[PDB]
């Protein structure tokens, strides 16, 4: 499984740039696809989506409009059209590979991420924002959403992730009580309905990032502002 | 043939020398598992529309 | 991950089914059936595994033929998976007069059989060319396992074919007889059986599955539409 | 000289048959008759699932009682998701003639065999987001028509060669070979314990296997024509075999008989598929007549008649929890009952 | 007299 | 008013007549939709079984009763309805005919390919009936039902060029052209099929359907024409007559379709007497 993001760059305000992304190793046409952007020093904000075959398409309310998710399956690269960029477009724009389907684990893998610079909603809050600590001890972090994130289905739909300084957001628990894939069982995701605490148990030299936390109740997907955890 | 049927005549007995137990015994036996498990039956007694995932 | 992005794949998934049935209902699936005497293998290669399957083209309409190998002897249970099966190729060595009574055992159990009861059979009895031989020779002959032989004459069906000796169109037309014989009293008019003469080599064989294939599907139609 | 050994065997079968009489104090109905009448089943199709081209020749439910596999003779597995009919997946198979699929109790694979003689693994749980075939078991000489995991890299499976083999799916060869019936093993049902499992085959018995030391426990002799379905009560200590005698008969391991018969004289065609509910009090029963007919496996009554289907009924599947039963048939549609 | 018919 | 002698013969042959169409037509309905044949290709089947069905009994009975005495016994409003349902009724019927003899010839002639998407034969029934529909739509908006010392249910679009104008249109697309597909397809179809029995005694239906068809539809719709070309033919004081026979004739095409099927399939022959 690889991402890689292409197109970036300086670009003037009154102009307009075209990302792309190529996908490698699985099968992209049966992936919906998204595309979540990170100003410089600020959390994840999701931008786009498009469904497998093209169907569904949705955007950020911010980005309506303006920018157009695009998508070849036969050449396997995603596409994201900008028309009038802002100074507020500056981000690493990342595409994510998500999937649908009962037991799935959508926003599994993350590109490396592109950079672009430019010359209601359910809101997410993670209250701590900075719980530095010493490896060995275990470290809960906690999130809070606008409203319960419950469905009636039975399943909350809260995603964990982490961002580790230089790379790519990983996903670690989906639906909020569910391991990813080659995530050690340390982490532990845990909640009702409105309140959601993600207890690593023994707490490594890896473990040293951001965590943030996204709802996928309704679109669009609000990230939480992410608790950076220093060493 | 004589060494196919000298397989056929070892597991003979091989299979007769199995423990048996009185049939009583086992009816009474899977009679009890039926009457312990009964209540976790939505198929024996169905459960209302609460439960059912189906509906 | 919400519901309604896995209705989206789900439909996505009924997508492929639809187009899958489109290629489904187009071709056409055949199971071949026969003795190792008969050249049912010949067949193939002119038109622990345990099934061969030989897809052919005849007029633009796909065939997929069924060869049934590597199994065991019994077949009452195997044999249920190819009900609804569009036609049942039979194949038969009419020269081997000693395996040629047990090929009318195995046609009567086919055609008797309660999963194939709606399959019409198209018999291909194999190697007409050694049988001219095995005839007009004269060693061996048919009254030797067949005693009514003697006692048949050729039909008002003379063999319109160019040119062959009486002897040889009265003994292949006796074989087309017992075979005939099996698929009507022994059975309804729901399927028909459909004689053939075939050679060891014989590009034609297509063209005759394909001809009588399309009079198989013709009477379902017949019976769909009720014009019967 | 090998009369000898013949009349040897043929004593032998003598005691075990007057072993098995000794034993037989009381039958089954005549201790049950005493008990409570299940009384009137009536489930209904709660959900059809449709997509199915050809007939359907085997489903199995998943251990999370949601998601089931079905086997389809167009040459497709289809992964539902039975709580909202959503198709999980469409495995597209290498041979059209499937005849068995397995769920594996974790989840992450799928076995599907027939026809071809091979028992293809799938695995679901790919990190490229497709279905693909993890390994193909070949090694049985004649089709398969029943695969059961044990765990992600055991599986028995039963084919119509007389053999059942356990399978060892990482190195892909026959770990254990089960060489006792001499006719088409038809059926497959592993105990709860997976320690043991049984085999039902055309020569009309059922026999007892451990899947380890590779040794016939038991052998079972009731029915009168091919046995085509069995299945383990839910303790362990019975099993029920469905055949073409029309006829549904409950073994009892430690026993060593028969300990019911679930015949009417209104069924007149071979059962396809059995299966018990979760407290083994109803015995669910597969038939060509199109329609699944529900038994009192204690008192051999006819609880209750599942005739939804417009085709052979070939398989049945009562999910872990209880809560459903599945059955598909030759219509290409399955249906979830409750 | 008069007469349509009202096909 | 009619005297009691002929409107006797009238209403025993009328009556026969509906009562035949419409026992046999919700009889095949019922086989149809209850013995889930119950399939695709009994579709259009249906479609003309309940095409027939209403035009027995709406169509043939309310102009029968209104014809045999020149008096509209019914409403104003019911005016209107009489020229849009009934009307559209017998092109619908009409149209699945030529529907089912299309279908029979791709059934026949090209039997390897497939019946229809099985939504496909939906779309036809629903395009058949809204073209019924548009085309009895100018027989319902026009019509007008004036009283007079005994009402008339007339209609009066504009002159008589355009009343005759329509009535060709209509025999054009619902006579002519109906006719030409039917008697092409199963001439066609009779060629390929001439157990051989049942081969011929097909062709020997679908003879009979063209013959009777272009025999049956051919005075009503001249009728229909010679009227609005010629309103001096309305008050020949026998134009009702002419109009009843033609009227008969056209309308006992109902009946048809269940005898033939019948006659026909075993499984309907054996059907019916359930």
């Amino acid at each position: 499984v690889q991402l890689v993001e292409s197109g970036g760059g300086l670009v003037q305000p009154g102009g307009s740039r075209k990302l792309s992304c190529s996908a490698s190793g699985f099968a992209f046409s049966s992936f919906g696809m998204h595309w979540v952007r990170q100003a410089p020093e600020k959390g994840l904000e999701w931008v786009a989506y498009i469904s497998s075959g093209s169907g569904t398409i949705y955007y950020a309310d911010t980005v309506k409009g303006r920018f157009t998710i695009s998508r070849d399956d036969p050449k396997n690269t995603l596409f994201l059209q900008m028309t009038s960029l802002r100074s507020e477009d500056t981000a690493m724009y990342y595409c994510v590979r998500s999937i649908y389907y009962y037991g799935s684990s959508p926003f599994d893998f993350w590109g490396q991420g592109t950079t672009l610079t430019v010359s209601s909603d359910i809101v997410m809050t993670q209250a701590t924002s900075s719980v530095p600590v010493t490896p060995g001890e275990s470290v809960s972090i906690s999130c809070r959403s606008s409203k319960s994130l419950l469905h009636s289905n039975g399943n909350t739909y809260l995603y964990w992730f982490l961002q580790r300084p230089g790379q790519s957001p990983q996903l670690l628990i989906y639906r909020m009580s569910n391991l990813a894939s080659g995530v050690p069982d340390r982490f532990s995701g845990s909640g009702s309905g409105t309140a959601f605490t993600l207890t690593i148990s023994r707490l490594e030299a890896e473990d040293v990032g951001v965590y943030y936390c996204m709802q996928h109740l309704e679109y669009p997907l609000t990230f939480g502002a992410g608790t950076k955890l220093e060493l | 043939s004589i060494a196919q049927a000298r397989k056929l005549v070892e597991q003979l007995k091989m299979e007769a020398n199995i423990d048996r137990i009185k049939v009583s015994k086992a009816a009474a036996d899977l009679m009890a598992y039926c009457e312990a498990h009964a209540k976790e039956d939505p198929l024996l007694t169905p459960v209302p529309a609460s439960e059912n995932p189906f509906r | 991950a919400e519901d309604k992005a896995a209705v989206e794949r789900s439909k996505m998934i009924e997508k492929q089914l639809q187009k899958d049935k489109q290629v489904y209902r187009r071709t056409l699936r055949l199971l071949l059936l026969g003795a190792d005497n008969s050249g049912k293998s010949t067949i193939v290669k002119q038109m622990t595994s345990g099934i061969f399957e030989t897809k052919f083209q005849v007029d633009k309409v796909n065939f997929h033929m069924f060869d049934v190998g590597a199994q065991r002897d019994e077949r009452r249970k195997w044999i249920q998976c190819f009900n609804d099966v569009t036609a049942i190729i039979f194949v038969v060595d009419s020269s081997d007069y000693n395996r040629l009574q047990e090929a009318l055992n195995d046609f009567d159990s086919i055609w008797n059989n309660r999963w194939l009861r709606t399959i019409s059979v198209i018999l291909f009895l194999n190697k007409q060319d050694l049988l001219a031989e095995k005839v007009l020779a004269g060693k061996s002959k048919i009254e030797d396992y067949f005693p009514e032989f003697a006692r048949y004459t050729t039909p008002e069906d003379a063999t319109p074919e160019p040119g062959e000796d009486p002897r040889v169109t009265r003994a292949k037309y006796f074989i087309r007889k017992e075979f005939v014989d099996i698929s009507t009293a022994s059975g309804d008019g729901r399927h028909i059986c459909y004689p053939h003469f075939t050679c060891a080599v014989d590009t034609e064989n297509a063209r005759r599955i394909f001809n009588d294939c399309k009079d198989i599907i013709l009477q379902m139609n017949l019976r769909e539409y009720n014009l019967v | 000289e090998l009369d000898q050994l013949r009349q040897e065997a043929e004593q032998l079968k003598n005691q075990i048959r007057d072993a098995r009489k000794a034993c037989a104090d009381a039958t089954l109905s005549q201790i049950t008759n005493n008990i409570d009448p299940v009384g009137r089943i009536q489930m209904r199709t709660r959900r059809t699932l449709r997509g199915h081209l050809a007939k359907i020749y085997a489903m199995h439910w998943g251990t999370d009682s949601r998601l089931l596999v079905s086997a389809s003779q167009d040459g497709k597995l289809i992964i539902w998701d039975s709580y909202t009919t959503n198709k999980v997946h469409a495995i597209p198979l290498r041979s059209s003639w499937v005849m068995t699929c397995a769920y594996a109790p974790s989840g992450n694979y799928v076995a599907c065999g027939g026809l071809d003689n091979i028992c293809s693994i799938y695995n679901l749980k790919t990190r490229e987001g497709n279905v693909r075939v993890s390994r193909e078991l070949a090694g049985h000489t004649g089709y398969l028509s029943c695969c059961r995991f044990l765990d992600d890299n055991q599986i028995v499976t039963s084919s119509g060669d007389t053999t059942c083999a356990l399978w060892d799916i990482e190195t892909g060869q026959q770990t254990t070979t089960f060489t006792g019936h001499t006719g088409d093993v038809m059926s497959l049902s592993l105990a709860p314990d997976t320690r043991l499992f049984v085999s039902g085959a055309c020569d009309a018995s059922a026999k007892l296997w451990d899947v380890r030391e590779g040794m016939c426990r038991q052998t079972f002799t009731g029915h009168e024509s091919d046995i085509n379905a069995i299945c383990f009560f839910p303790n362990g200590n019975a099993f029920a075999t469905g055949s073409d005698d029309a006829t549904c008969r409950l073994f009892d391991l430690r026993a060593d008989q028969e300990l019911m018969t679930y015949s009417h004289d209104n069924i007149i065609c071979g059962i396809t598929s059995v299966s018990f509910s979760k407290s083994g009090r109803l015995l669910l029963a597969g038939y060509d007549d199109f329609n699944c007919n529900v038994w009192d496996a204690l008192k051999a009554d006819r609880a209750g008649v599942l005739a939804g289907h417009d085709n052979r009924v070939s398989c049945l599947g009562v999910t872990d929890d209880g809560m459903a039963v599945a059955t598909g048939s030759w219509d290409s549609f399955l249906k979830i009952w409750n | 007299q008069q007469f349509f018919g009202l096909m | 008013v009619q005297p009691s002698w002929r409107i006797a013969l009238w209403s025993l042959a009328y009556g026969v007549v509906v009562a035949v169409a419409v026992l046999g037509n919700l009889i095949v309905i019922w086989i149809i939709l209850a013995h889930k044949m119950r399939t695709v290709t009994n579709y259009f089947l249906v479609n003309l079984a309940f095409s027939d069905a209403s035009m027995a009994a709406f169509n043939t009975l309310v102009n029968f009763i209104y014809a045999l005495h020149s008096e509209w016994y019914f409403g104003a409003n019911y005016c209107r309805f009489q020229n849009f349902f009934p009307i559209t009724a017998v092109f619908a019927s009409i149209y699945s005919m030529t529907a089912i003899a299309v279908d029979r010839y791709m059934a026949i002639i090209d039997p390897l390919k497939p019946r229809l998407s099985a939504t496909a034969t939906k779309i036809v029934i629903g395009s058949i009936w809204i073209l019924a529909f548009l085309l009895a739509f100018p027989q319902c908006l026009y019509s007008k039902t004036k009283v007079m010392p005994t009402l008339c249910f007339v209609q009066w679009p504009e002159g008589p060029k355009q009343h005759f104008t329509y009535h060709i249109i209509v025999i054009i697309l619902v006579y002519c052209f109906p006719l030409l597909i039917m008697g092409i397809t199963y001439t066609i179809v009779g060629i390929t099929l001439w157990q051989l029995k049942a081969k011929r005694k097909v062709v020997k239906m679908m003879i009979i359907v063209v013959m009777t068809f272009a025999i049956c539809w051919l005075p009503y719709h001249i009728y229909f024409i010679l009227t609005a070309i010629y309103q001096q033919l309305n008050r020949w004081k026998y134009i009702q007559q002419v109009y009843l026979a033609s009227f008969w004739l056209a309308m006992s095409s109902t009946m048809y379709n269940p005898i033939i099927y019948c006659c026909l399939n075993k499984r309907f022959r054996a059907g019916f007497k359930r």
